[PDB]
């Protein structure tokens, strides 16, 4: 695979990286308390266009909104906060030298503990944002306007009753599955027999009901991702733990006698891969949900795909040489 | 006058009424014991569990 | 406040078992003058809420009166069946508002005033199925059962929840239909009556409930599929719609059809005398609802018989036109 490279000049450990929706911009965040934005030229280069302090803690993620909401970023922190940022044309004030044209429009503060992950929602819901934290809660916020990004109503507190490490929204634009969010847990206790939990917005009760819990994931979880839906009658879910896992979640059709309750799933494991010989620290999907990537303590990003028989295998190993 | 919220397609009149009641309990702070006491006594006499924001 | 005090007092004198020795007379029963006063105020209350929508809501929504919960609580107490009848009529006049009716259906199912859940150790029934067969059937007077039929007769006009009884039993209406069919209707002719009219006052208020349940039911292909529901960890079939149950009992040689046709026989036989008799107006309505049931069956029969043919359900049913040409077991002719 052909590589270009960039010196990132973060003054401590980088914790995350994320692309814009077009792959024309990227964001990165660090223990130096900064976020940086880097933009891809009409010559094939990349340049650092903003590099500013975001928070008081170590920054644990960075994420973009969909561009029908313009140019908006979110970041989560060890100081127990999350923050929302807008890119503005022409505001940048020499009266306050060395501030960014990426302005903080709000700070969310309601988590009792470090905010471990943050994700914007599937755009068909609205301008919505989820965060999770080590108080064992996921929190969901809504902006009632797309311009007044200072104002965000906290609509849901979702109780995992185990610490939260990561979150994934379900990427179903199809109006035949209700809104869904999956949650992973860093909990090292032997008492909690499952470390992944799944919630469904149920119109009949108007709150995120706990539909399922993965009783085969006994082991701590570091990252979690639903696969983008090529029309499938079933969902696919990747998990990062002591090994890589790929689950299927196929909705059980309700009989016309099971009203008011959430849905339920015919659930399988399609794959479980030890091959990192080490823990797994991210899981992210290609745009069509046909290829998974995952990293570990083996210094390899490993690529995974279905063959024509839906037998999932490793297909590539991207690894450093140290020269 | 709830005219300052874009219609997100996953709501209904039930919780925009809870939202209006929350906004009034935050808009009229000068006597706020009586209006929380009133609303909670009206919910509990009907057996209705109290929202996170109200508590 | 008086109803809450009577509920609190009657519920405190419940007999803890271990006290087998010489009690005095318990000077805490409602006196007849308090019963007659409570009846007069329940009758005033029932007229007011029968007419004013705003008066049903602004009494049920009261934080401190909670009238449905207090009245259902008093129906669980050992109070006289006449006071229970005017309490049930007050619930029937409240149950005209569909918001009240939907919460009242859940409150009836929770209070087991009809026992819909039968425990396998329990050698004796509880609720109105005992008060009918051991109290009303000893007085030869039936005010409680008629007021219960009147309560169900209003609570059908606002519809009933499809999930009625879910998690406690299979969902649906059929336990109330079994009581009204097999413990009220099929027994209205084998009971004694101090009022010769009341035999017909009981027939009117049960055939009205069946008429409403068959009027507002329309056959669907779903009715002909067995829908399974998880109950305590076993998969159990749901109760079919009460109108499907009524169609099945009118499209077969059932004791309900025998009792309907032998009501049409007895109606003509009393009318061909042209005489006045006690309860005549109630027999004429009980015949009217009986004809209107058979007429609603004939209007829905073809659709019910086609959806049964498409669904492949292993039931047999006969056209009501053919069952009406069956030999009347009384006269020994096809004279229906």
């Amino acid at each position: 695979f052909v590589a270009r490279s960039i010196a990132a000049d973060h003054k401590d450990l980088i914790h995350d990286v994320s692309f814009d929706f077009h792959g024309r911009r990227m964001a990165t965040c660090s223990s130096d308390q900064s976020v940086k934005v880097w933009d891809k030229s009409e010559s094939g280069d990349w340049h650092c266009t903003a590099s500013w302090k975001t928070h008081s803690g170590s920054v644990w993620r960075v994420t973009w909104a969909h561009p029908e909401f313009g140019q908006v970023l979110a970041s989560c922190s060890f100081d127990r906060t999350a923050a929302v940022w807008e890119e503005i044309v022409g505001e940048s004030n020499d009266k306050l030298r060395g501030q960014s044209h990426w302005v903080k429009r709000t700070t969310l503060v309601d988590s009792r503990t470090s905010v471990t992950d943050v994700k914007f929602a599937p755009k068909h819901m609205g301008l919505m944002l989820a965060t999770c934290s080590a108080d064992g809660i996921v929190r969901i916020y809504e902006a009632p306007d797309v311009m007044n990004l200072s104002q965000w109503s906290l609509q849901h507190e979702i109780s995992c009753k185990l610490s939260c490490s990561c979150i994934s929204w379900n990427p179903s634009s199809s109006r035949a599955h209700s809104p869904m969010i999956a949650v992973g847990s860093d909990d090292s206790s032997p008492n909690a027999m499952a470390k992944v939990q799944i919630f469904e917005y149920n119109e009949n009760t108007r709150k995120y009901a706990k539909a399922e819990t993965l009783m085969t994931v006994t082991d701590p979880v570091h990252d979690i991702a639903f696969a983008p839906n090529l029309g499938r009658s079933f969902h696919i879910l990747a998990i990062a733990t002591k090994d890589v896992r790929i689950f299927t979640l196929k909705p059980v059709r309700k009989e016309l006698t099971s009203s008011g309750g959430p849905t339920k799933f015919e659930i399988h494991i399609v794959a479980q891969f030890d091959n990192h010989n080490s823990q797994v620290w991210r899981v992210s999907w290609n745009i069509t949900g046909t290829v998974l990537a995952s990293s570990g303590d083996d210094g390899c990003v490993r690529l995974w795909k279905a063959n024509y028989m839906d037998n999932w295998k490793c297909t590539g190993i991207l690894k450093g040489n140290g020269s | 006058q709830l005219s300052s919220v874009i219609t997100t397609k996953e709501s209904s009149a039930t919780d925009e009424a809870w939202r209006l009641l929350s906004t009034y309990l935050e808009r009229y702070k000068v006597q706020n014991n009586l209006y929380h006491h009133c609303v909670i006594n009206k919910l509990l006499s009907h057996g209705v569990p109290l929202p996170n924001w109200l508590i | 406040h008086s109803l809450m005090l009577y509920h609190e007092h009657l519920r405190k004198d419940l007999p803890s078992a271990d006290s087998v020795q010489y009690r005095h007379l318990p000077s805490r029963g409602i006196t007849q003058k308090e019963q007659d006063g409570l009846i007069a105020f329940l009758q005033l209350t029932s007229t007011i809420i029968t007419w004013s929508e705003n008066a049903r809501l602004a009494l049920c929504e009261h934080p401190q009166w909670t009238p449905v919960v207090v009245i259902l609580g008093l129906l669980q107490c050992s109070i006289p069946p006449v006071l229970k009848a005017e309490l049930l009529k007050t619930l029937a006049a409240f149950g005209k508002s569909p918001e009240i009716a939907a919460s009242l259906w859940q409150s009836l199912e929770y209070t087991q005033i009809l026992q819909t859940v039968r425990i396998p150790s329990q050698r004796q029934a509880i609720g109105i199925e005992v008060e009918l067969n051991e109290i009303e059937s000893r007085c030869e007077e039936y005010p409680l059962t008629r007021a219960f039929c009147q309560l169900i007769s209003t609570l059908v006009e606002s519809s009933f929840p499809s999930n009625l009884g879910a998690g406690l039993r299979p969902p649906g209406f059929d336990p109330y239909l079994q009581f009204l069919r097999d413990s009220v209707f099929l027994r209205f002719r084998t009971r004694a009556y101090r009022r010769a009219a009341e035999k017909w006052e009981v027939a009117e208020v049960v055939l009205e409930v069946f008429y409403k349940l068959l009027r507002d039911y329309e056959p669907q292909l779903e009715d002909f599929v067995d829908q399974f529901v998880e109950l305590q960890g076993e998969e159990i079939i749901a109760y079919k719609p009460p109108g499907f149950s009524l169609m099945y009992h009118l499209l077969n040689e059932s004791p309900m059809l025998e009792l309907a046709l032998s009501l049409l026989e007895e109606g003509v036989k009393q009318l061909d005398t042209y005489a006045p008799f006690p309860g005549k107006k109630h027999l004429e309505k009980a015949v009217q609802h009986c004809l209107a049931l058979l007429n609603l069956t004939l209007q829905k029969e073809n659709l019910f018989m086609d959806l049964l043919r498409e669904s492949q359900l292993a039931l047999i049913v006969c056209p009501l036109e053919q069952l009406l040409q069956g030999i009347n077991p009384r006269t020994k002719k096809a004279d229906n």
